[PDB]
DNA sequence: GAATAGCGGAACACATAGCCGGTGCTATACTTAACGTTAATTACTGGGA
DNA sequence: TCCCAGTAATTAACGAGAGCACCGGCTATGTGTTCCGCTATTC
């Protein structure tokens, strides 16, 4: 089974389950300390963003892989403003600042 | 035509210096401002800068000094 | 028809697949042995006498069958099923000693 | 000290009340109806256990105990504020239409999580009904056809009425049995397009508007504001005739000569019909 | 773009300021038009629209018209992702306390308001009312009223007092509460009291009021007035086939609190009768509280399916939230899995990929040419090309695969060579083809093991999986300096067969001109691969700067051997392929060479040894055969003389001689002695099989067998499953662990009957429930130890200290278990080592220990090295490159920027599967007793007056290799400082008499030893000897409990003896059940016996090791050094004065009089020595004996564990998790900083804030460091994220958000969640760039 | 199962850790080739539209 | 090319009717509901020094 | 009067594969107009 591009799943924009939905491998997070214990962050950052998660950020991945330029604009993952959304629907007040 | 990048982290060391020159040369070279020194030998422009990296005529220094230079010759355009 | 490896036994110490490599081979020698008799046409007598000493070894085992009571049309065609190899049986804790 | 759940403290709690004789209930009503308010806090304080003793028959429905109970209260004080004691009746008799129908009312409201109206669910009761009826007759489930023979309705009618009782789902509830794989690891996003349609559609229409400045300006200034692409909005040939040429024929021509300078720079690219439409 | 999430409080009014409308009614859709209703929970003026640019009626739609607010709908047109992020607000109609702020066990709340929580519980559920500042004219202000209570006091008090119940009552509370006077009070409070408990309380208390004086909040805020919704994307109605639906369950609740507040509005609206009220208001706050958490308050409410529903704080909890199941890993495109093969004719940095897979995963990149080309002019096309798989598409592949690398990756991903990166090569099949020497470091088995692919897409990340996850950059493991792509299993087994030599073969003694004619006298058929051959060989030292110097010889070697030598390199050495070249001598030939050449012709040099150990073993035709198992002939007649002797014991037995018991072990005995015997005498027939004949009679030499070659070798055998296989198989355990009497006596060549097949059952099935559960353990291990040391990254490049631990060999009281050499490989000094000869420093202070200063230490012989480690590195907030070490997986020092946390949390997580009277002298050197006073006995020789006695082999050149102890009062049959034999008894004790032993002479005298009150009478009844012994104080008359027999001893002149060297008088108080035999008057010699007195798991021991557990008897020590005496006696505690010589005597401790005491009550212990003995916390370790005793404990204790299960792990990645478990260190006395006394502040703050104090001319602080494992030392972190994406994330979100915290984005797991760059390798520098512009 | 003419050696690394070797007249005979019937559906609803 | 006429017809909007959909009302009397871990740790509470 | 031991709660335990009146207000529904588009005729 691979998949390249296939259909994400509905609350958090992810990739769903293995070949029968055309689904990509999950990135467990033993994969993930895996990554960080090489020096290798843009491949665990695109990774978790850009290769599954930020709905605005995989398409310019897209745009930018068929027209010759591997770039990425990452930007941040879905799950984490559906945490956000989530944990700000109890009565705690959590915001990015700057 | 790369199989280990030993000697290039010969030159720059850390192992991730390295990384970060090599991705700024092949950027340089993919959206394509720029052109490689050693010839290529239908290498991808990752490979072509690990070459560059491996013969030394790229590094840090000579990514500033080249893009300070083309600052300076951009500013020379105004006319 | 499949190579294996070998040290895969001792390791994991799965050495019956060695006996009953064994065995399939012994058991193939007899249904070439029978093929060969049936290859040139030879009699149901004398393949008679070879299967029959076929069923006799080894030693001390039950169902002893006596091929006398085949009437010479289930020895043609108990021939043409052993042909491709005399089938064993072997139970589970009885066994079938190296001899 | 009680042990502090909603339900002991409630039915510990409303026993505090003597329940009203004939007279009595006649009498506080009197003072009632007149606005003692008084009255009608001894009379809706008492008739509490009638509450619970006819909401405990409706249990086990989609509503809670507690839930039942405490909308039979509403209509318990529906039935204090409508009650006349110059019928001379008991007034459980009275309030028992009240308390029975306010919480038959809320089965048939808050159960749903797709609210049903309530002639709906009383079609849909009716048709349960009768196939609870149905099925000592023939032993086995009665279909969709067996009610609408035996309430001669259209078949099609008893068929939305009894898909209509979908029994919604949940999505956190696993698959298979083992707890590893709910709905949401099996449902897609379909109104959100992958980054594959995303970007075809972006090439196309990058593409277009190349195609169409190759294509001349008086043929592509028809050809975009008849179709409102080219940063314009979709117009009509009445329209761009009265705005740019007066002869709304000549429009028609000019969009027919386009579209055929552009049938022709699309094949030369080798995107046909068979190619755009499979 | 942000560089802090900060969590606080949200006010009833942040919650108004959120929000776009006010969800009023409980419905959420229509159902025969699937319309969203106006206006339940799924509305679109309140969430926004459903389809992209187009309202509800539709009358507006288009991206023309955006943004207008609709006139028939009220809906804003925009895209239709805005009902992600829109939330909607229901107005509670009363307040409902927030369960959060409530419920979690330390409950904020209650001690907030220092009120109990079943009294707070009691109000909330309408039960009891509670004053709200009623004053003291009869009450007090927290003080509850029960309802008849209430209304006798309103009797007595219409006016002057106010006792409200329920939420509004616990509001007044809170909005009436003062914070500064009531702060002030309890700070006053905290000063005057001295019960620590109390004192404990109070702080707790005042810094729950400090923080919420400092944070912004209010404490009103914790009682929800206004209550929001989630988005309706968040918890959708997605429509299933055929007019069917599902829903997320929070719609339910929802539903439920929307219900409940209406139905509370109307009844407040109709003036319903108060008991209604209060059951409705009882009943919201509930359907609230349930939404809220679902199982905290009371019994969850459950759906239809008899099932609870999912709440809010059940998607964030746990293994299904989103912290480690949506936002920690995330399933991922440009991805794919398969089964994997061999095809071992790759080099290893190649794989194999078939055409399917890779045409799928490099789905873009072939868009992406297939538009260059001008193959195809769009999307549209070149989608369809690709689609029917062009002939031109296949040529398109091979460009975009060609340097591209792929990630391959196996399902348990240990540690960091599970995910390895490979420049794929393309295959049709189906399969992953994979390189055979990496699937050590996989730990990948082909019997359908999937590994998953994974393309790394931008170009940053094309280079980072060339140059730090490439096959080719990783031979190295990090765990420990030792290879990892070592032959396996076949490879070795070639090469054994190669690099061997028979007696009498083929061509033996002809001369060879060259390792190339030895190649064409084999292939050609004219010698065998085993004969021994004169060749001349051309080997290449490189003794100079780099000069490789050609010296040609003539070696007596083999024709394999020499055949072989072509594939090593130039720089190595003949001898190291003139042996027979098993596995471990193939390991350290591929070590050599990497270290000797380097990288690059060692990657070119495993590629040959396996290319021919492979097509050696072809041409091998190794096989096995049912007559290579050699059952040995004496078998029989050892079983049988194990027979008869077990019959003759079981004889003896019957006739009475013998217990059960004793033949027992009499029998197992006769069985473990002909297990070996049988193992022993089959291996001198295996291995001497062959004996061949050279022109002439016989020589035996090593066998050519086949089962011996498969395990000699090393390639997948060993000794213990043979004599399995030929010999017998010995005894075997039943489900109690006991052993069973009658062993099982045939091996698997001559099968096992029904019984022993039974027995050897138990065996099985215990092993196999044993790996089930193992990793179990050992994830969630992992999984502990990574998270406690995420944030520790190489920061600096010398931190600048001189402290750091002090290294010694191994040596466990026999041999040396580890060298010195091993321990300080590669660990720079902390100061300078230098030779016995102490005029000279041998090493610099801070030389890097490589191999080659190593040598000069081993020649040299030091003992101890002073090295510099990572838990004495002073750099806040990491550790320097210095004081960490070697890059241990590369040869040089450590790269500033690697994350050393991660990789040294999965060196002790993935080994974690493999897990669960005399003291003779055996060797020559010297006996050294150290640090220990000992006096001579009445024999002359020495006895011991010392508890912590050790004794010391030192040899000829003043090393160890035999240490030992020796417990209290042993005779020495040697003298310190002498050379001694082996097998010399030089101590010797009884193990049961335990003397009191004096150390003055002359007449002893039984002073303060009485009878009837102290002692009793029982003497010596078998020889006739007055034996005074002594009753129990639990036993004895309360006349004589303080008075103890002392042994006060004059002479004959009335003078008396005391204790020489001081003026303190010589008696030894004997405490109970003290057995004298001598008398008083007689004469006592120094050293004389004065009153005879008498007396794990492997992986378990890890998770308790470092979670730093108390165990059950902890080893009482001394908490300050001096003389120890008894107080007052309690029923069971013995008051332990510690007397110091100088300090604070009144230090006394109940001891449990039950425990066995060690001390005599009289001696001057020093600081942190036992009172009694058992295993001992850390935590006693760390506050007594300091830091660097307990990073020794530890790191001995766990590699006690690792060792015995033959597992290598270098000890750095045990000191860094010590060093990440104490981060914590309370104040003692705070000084002039701005801290508190009995708080946990962490000490790399504290290690600042007092350093900049120092550097000012104030005061510091004193502070204790603290220990705490790693389930709460990961726990009590600074960046509340990273503690919440863990275990208990209701106690830490509610911790933080009461106390206003932020965090500061430092570590690696809150930029995980984040989505930026780690601070760790690549993304080092970038945040490195980004922490100097930003403050400046 | 079907029963095949084996041997036990290591062939060229072919036969690694537990990969097999098969020859080509295996598949030419036929005697693994196991026959796979699945079902696809293809239900027609009464849609509101 | 270009005006004009016919003409389909799509559809859009408007006005209506009609019919979904929400609500109120019913009068013997009726009165208090629904079956295991394992370990560790910590907060609590009754009991002892 | 403070320590202390039993008791109860909370947290964790791998990976990936009824029944009628009534009204009103929405909505489908005729239907007109209309507007667009298309075609066809004629200067
Ligand atoms: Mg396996
Ligand atoms: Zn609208
Ligand atoms: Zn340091």
């Amino acid at each position: 089974h691979a998949r390249s591009t296939g259909s994400y799943s509905l609350v958090t924009q992810q990739p769903l389950g293995g070949k029968a939905q055309f689904g990509g491998q999950r990135f467990g997070e033993m994969e993930v300390w895996a990554l960080e214990a090489y020096g290798a962050a843009y491949t665990l950052q695109e990774m978790l963003t850009v290769k599954s998660d930020d709905v605005n950020g995989r398409t310019k991945m897209y745009k930018n892989i068929v027209d010759g330029n591997h770039q990425m604009e990452p930007g941040m993952p879905e799950s984490f403003n559906v945490l956000l959304k989530e944990i700000r629907s109890l009565g705690i007040n959590i915001e990015l600042e700057d | 035509a790369r199989v280990t990048v030993q000697d290039a982290v010969e030159k720059i060391g850390n192992r991730f210096d390295l990384v970060l020159v090599a991705a700024r040369r092949a950027r340089q070279m993919q959206v394509g401002g720029k052109d490689p020194l050693v010839p290529e030998e239908n290498d991808k422009t990752t490979v072509i800068a690990l070459r560059e990296i491996e013969e030394g005529l790229i590094n840090n220094q000579i990514l500033d000094v080249r893009e300070r230079q083309e600052q300076q010759e951009q500013e020379a355009a105004e006319l | 028809d499949i190579v294996l490896n070998p040290l895969g036994v001792p390791s994991r110490m799965n050495i019956g697949q060695i006996l009953e490599t064994h065995l399939g081979m012994a058991a193939k020698g007899i249904g070439d042995k029978i093929n060969a008799m049936l290859k040139q046409q030879q009699e149901v007598a004398k393949l008679r006498e070879f299967i029959q000493r076929a069923y006799d070894l080894g030693a001390d085992v039950r169902q002893k069958v006596d091929l006398s009571t085949f009437s010479d049309e289930e020895v043609m065609r108990l021939a043409e099923n052993l042909r491709k190899g005399m089938p064993i049986a072997t139970p589970v804790f009885d066994g079938a000693k190296e001899a | 000290q009680r042990v502090l759940d909603a339900t002991q403290l409630y039915l510990g709690e409303i026993g505090y009340s003597p329940l009203l004789t004939a007279e009595e209930e006649v009498y506080f009503a009197r003072r009632a109806l007149r606005g003692d308010v008084a009255s009608r806090r001894r009379m809706i304080e008492s008739n509490l256990r009638l509450v619970v003793k006819i909401a405990r028959r409706y249990g086990n429905r989609g509503l809670a105990l507690l839930d039942l109970i405490e909308e039979g209260n509403l209509g318990l004080i529906r039935a204090v504020e409508k009650f006349d004691p110059e019928r001379g009746f008991r007034f459980s008799t009275y309030a028992t239409w009240w308390i029975r129908q306010t919480i038959e009312r809320a089965i048939m409201n808050q159960t749903r999580t797709i609210r049903l109206p309530i002639h709906i669910v009383k079609e849909l009761n009716v048709y349960l009904r009768t196939a609870r009826e149905l099925s000592h007759k023939l032993d086995h489930e009665p279909s969709a056809e067996e009610i609408a023979e035996q309430l001669d309705k259209p078949v099609d009618d008893v068929s939305r009425m009894l898909r209509l009782n979908e029994r919604i789902t949940s999505v956190d509830t696993p698959l298979g049995g083992d707890s590893e794989k709910a709905l949401l690891d099996i449902l897609a996003d379909e109104k959100e397009n992958g980054p594959e349609d995303t970007t075809q559609d972006d090439d196309m229409k990058q593409s277009i508007v190349k195609w169409l400045f190759e294509l001349n300006a008086k043929q592509r200034e028809v050809l975009a504001r008849r179709f409102g692409l080219l940063g314009y909005e979709a117009a009509t040939l009445e329209d761009v005739g009265r705005e740019i040429g007066l002869t709304r024929e000549r429009v028609r021509q000019i969009q027919v000569e386009g579209l055929r300078r552009l049938r022709e720079i699309l094949q030369t690219q080798g995107l046909n019909i068979e190619a755009l439409f499979r | 773009e942000f560089d802090a999430i900060k969590i606080a409080l949200a006010s009833p009014d942040m919650i108004r300021s959120w929000s776009f409308g006010e969800v009023k009614k409980p419905e959420t859709i229509n159902y025969r038009t699937f319309k969203p209703e106006r206006d339940g929970l799924f509305c679109a003026r309140i969430f926004g629209p459903v389809k992209d640019y187009e309202c509800l009626c539709g009358k507006y739609k288009r991206l023309k018209h955006r943004g207008v607010i609709c006139e028939k709908c009220g809906v804003e047109v925009t895209q239709t992702k805005v009902r992600r992020e829109r939330m909607g607000h229901i107005e509670l109609a009363s307040p409902t306390a927030h369960i959060w702020f409530l419920k979690s066990l330390p409950s904020r709340i209650g001690l907030l308001l220092d009120m109990p929580l079943r009294d707070i519980e009691r109000v909330l559920y309408f039960e009891s009312y509670v004053v709200i500042e009623g004053g003291m004219t009869n009450l007090e202000r927290q003080q509850i009223l029960t309802e008849e209570q209430y209304l006798d006091a309103l009797e007595e008090f219409g006016d002057e007092f106010d006792a409200k119940m329920g939420a509004e009552a616990i509001q007044a509370l809170l909005k009436s509460m003062d914070l500064e006077q009531e702060c002030e009070q309890l700070r006053e409070e905290l000063n005057e009291t001295n019960s620590e408990t109390k004192r404990k309380k109070l702080t707790k208390r005042i810094k729950l009021l400090e923080a919420f004086v400092q944070s912004g909040n209010k404490p009103e805020w914790m009682i929800l007035t206004v209550l929001p919704v989630l988005p309706p994307d968040l918890r959708p109605l997605v429509p299933l086939d055929g007019g069917r639906f599902a829903t997320s369950d929070l719609n339910d609740l929802y539903r439920r609190v929307i219900n409940r507040n209406n139905r509370l509005k109307r009844l407040l609206d109709l003036a319903a009768p108060d008991i209604i009220v209060r059951n409705e208001k009882r009943m919201l706050q509930e359907a609230v509280d349930a939404l809220l958490d679902n199982g905290r308050r009371g019994r969850a409410i459950t759906g239809s399916n008899k099932r609870p529903l999912k709440s809010l704080a059940d998607m964030i909890k746990g293994k299904q939230g989103r912290f480690r199941q949506n936002l920690l890993g995330k399933r991922v495109d440009y991805s794919g899995r398969s089964v994997i093969t061999v095809g071992p004719y790759l080099r290893l940095h190649q794989c194999g990929l078939p055409k399917k897979m890779a045409l799928e995963l490099f789905k873009p990149f072939i868009y992406g040419k297939l538009e260059l080309r001008g193959l195809a002019t769009t999307i549209k096309a070149a989608k369809k090309m690709v689609e029917r798989e062009e002939a031109v598409v296949w040529d398109i592949l091979d460009e975009v695969i060609r340097e591209h690398p792929v990630l391959l990756n196996r399902a348990p991903t240990l540690h960091r060579l599970g995910i390895q990166a490979f420049e794929p090569v393309l295959i049709e099949g189906k399969a992953i083809q994979l390189h055979p020497l990496v699937c050590a470091a996989y730990n990948a088995d082909f019997d359908g093991d999937q590994m998953a692919v994974h393309v790394p897409l931008t170009l940053e990340a094309q280079l980072e999986a060339r140059a730090l996850m490439m096959s080719t950059n990783n031979i190295l493991s990090p765990a420990n300096g030792e290879p990892i792509i070592v032959p396996s299993q076949d490879v070795v087994l070639g090469l054994y067969y190669m690099t061997r030599d028979c007696v009498n073969a083929k061509g033996e003694g002809m001369v060879l001109t060259g390792p190339k004619e030895a190649e064409r006298l084999y292939r050609s058929g004219l010698a065998s691969l085993h004969a021994r051959v004169k060749v001349r060989i051309t080997e290449y030292e490189k003794d100079a700067n780099g000069e490789l110097v050609a010296k040609t010889s003539l070696k007596d070697t083999t024709v394999g051997r020499a055949i072989l030598w072509m594939i090593v390199p130039k720089g190595l050495p003949y001898s190291i392929v003139n042996q027979a070249l098993g596995k471990k001598a193939i390991s350290k030939m591929l070590n050599t060479c990497y270290r000797i050449l380097g990288l690059k012709p060692t990657v070119i040099f495993a590629d040959q040894i396996m290319y021919t150990g492979f097509a050696y073993a072809a041409r091998s035709g190794a096989s096995v055969g049912i007559d290579d198992m050699v059952i040995p002939e004496k078998k029989h007649e050892i079983i049988s003389e194990a027979e008869a002797e077990v019959a003759e014991i079981q004889e003896q037995f019957q006739s009475g001689l013998v217990t059960a018991g004793e033949r027992y072990n009499k029998v197992i005995d006769i069985w473990a002695a002909a297990n070996d015997r049988v193992s022993k005498a089959m291996m001198d027939n295996l291995q001497t099989e062959t004996v061949i004949n050279r022109d002439g009679q016989e020589e035996k030499q090593v066998s050519f067998n086949s089962i011996y070659m498969m395990a000699d070798s090393g390639a997948r055998g060993s000794a213990a499953q043979i004599r399995q296989l030929a010999g017998m198989r010995g005894l075997m355990a039943k489900p109690d662990g006991s052993i069973i009497e009658t062993p099982i006596t045939a091996n698997f060549r001559e099968g096992l009957n029904v019984l022993q097949y039974f027995i050897s059952t138990h065996g099985a099935r215990k092993g196999l429930a044993d790996t089930a559960l193992k990793t179990a353990n050992s994830g969630y291990l992992t999984r502990r130890l990574v998270d406690v040391a995420q944030d520790l990254v190489v920061t600096e490049d010398d931190c600048g200290t001189h402290e750091g631990i002090m290294m010694t060999p191994v040596i466990e009281g026999g041999d040396v278990k580890e060298p010195l050499r091993d321990r300080v490989l590669g660990r720079v000094t902390a100061e300078d080592v230098l030779k016995p000869g102490t005029a000279d420093i041998l090493v610099p202070r801070n030389t890097l220990l490589h191999e080659q200063w190593c040598d000069l230490l081993e020649e040299n012989s030091v003992d101890a090295v002073k090295v510099r480690s990572v838990v004495s590195c002073d750099t806040d907030f990491g550790v320097c490159a210095h004081c960490y070490g070697r890059d241990l997986a590369r040869g040089h020092i450590i790269n500033k920027g690697e994350a050393i946390g991660v990789i040294a949390a999965q060196s002790i997580g993935e080994p974690g599967t493999q897990l669960t009277s005399s003291i003779q002298v055996k060797n020559k050197g010297s006996i050294k007793l150290s640090n220990v006073k000992s006096v001579v006995n009445s024999s002359g020789k020495l006895v011991i007056t010392s508890r912590n006695t050790e004794l010391k082999l030192i040899d000829e050149f003043g090393r160890t290799k035999e240490s030992y102890k020796v417990p209290y009062g042993a005779v020495l049959a040697k003298g310190d400082g002498e050379q001694v034999a082996g097998g010399e008894t030089v101590a010797n004790w009884d193990p049961h008499t335990m003397p009191v032993i004096t150390e003055v002479s002359g007449f002893v005298r039984f002073t303060d030893m009485i009878d009837g009150q102290t002692i009793t009478r029982q003497t010596d009844e078998l020889t006739g000897l007055s034996s005074l012994v002594v009753l129990d104080s639990a036993e004895r008359t309360a006349g004589g409990k303080d008075l103890r027999p002392a042994l006060k001893i004059v002479d004959a002149q009335g003078n008396d003896v005391l204790i020489p060297g001081t003026d303190m008088p010589a008696q030894y108080f004997l405490p109970g059940k003290a057995i004298v035999q001598l008398e008083d008057g007689v004469q006592i010699s120094s050293g004389d016996t004065l009153a005879r007195i008498p007396q794990t798991g492997g992986l378990p021991r890890v998770a308790d090791l470092f979670e730093a557990r108390r165990p059950k008897e902890p080893a009482i020590l001394a908490e300050i050094s001096g003389i120890v005496s008894f107080g007052k006696e309690t029923k069971g505690k013995r008051r332990l004065v510690i007397t110091p010589v100088d300090g604070s005597d009144p230090y006394e401790e109940m001891i449990p009089k039950w425990r066995q005491l060690n001390v005599f009550e009289g001696e001057r212990v020093e600081r942190g020595d036992v009172i009694s003995d058992g295993p001992e916390a850390p935590h006693d370790i760390l506050r007594l004996r300091g830091v660097h005793a307990v990073t020794r404990y530890i790191v001995n204790e766990v590699q006690d564990v690792y060792r015995l299960q033959g597992v290598k792990i270098n000890d750095k990645h045990i000191e860094v998790i010590v060093r990440q478990m104490l981060r914590k260190a309370t104040i003692v006395n705070a000084g002039s900083s701005d801290f508190l006394e009995g708080e946990q502040v962490e000490y790399s703050r504290v290690k600042i804030a007092n350093r900049e104090l120092e550097a000012n001319g104030k005061v510091g602080a004193t502070y204790s460091r603290d220990l705490l494992g790693i389930t709460k030392a990961s726990l009590a972190t600074e960046s509340f994220i990273s503690a919440a994406s863990f275990q208990e994330t209701t106690r830490v979100l509610t911790e933080a958000a009461v106390a206003g915290k932020r965090d500061e984005l430092r570590g690696l797991k809150e930029n995980v969640i984040v989505g930026r760059l780690i601070p760790a390798g690549t993304g080092y520098a970038y945040h490195q760039d980004r922490m100097r512009r930003r403050a400046a | 199962g079907q029963n095949m003419r084996v041997a036990f050696m290591p062939w060229n690394g072919y036969n690694f850790e537990d990969s097999i070797l098969v020859s080509e007249r295996v598949v030419q005979e036929d005697r693994f080739t196991t026959i796979h019937i699945q079902e696809l559906a293809c239900v027609s609803r009464d849609t509101k539209l």
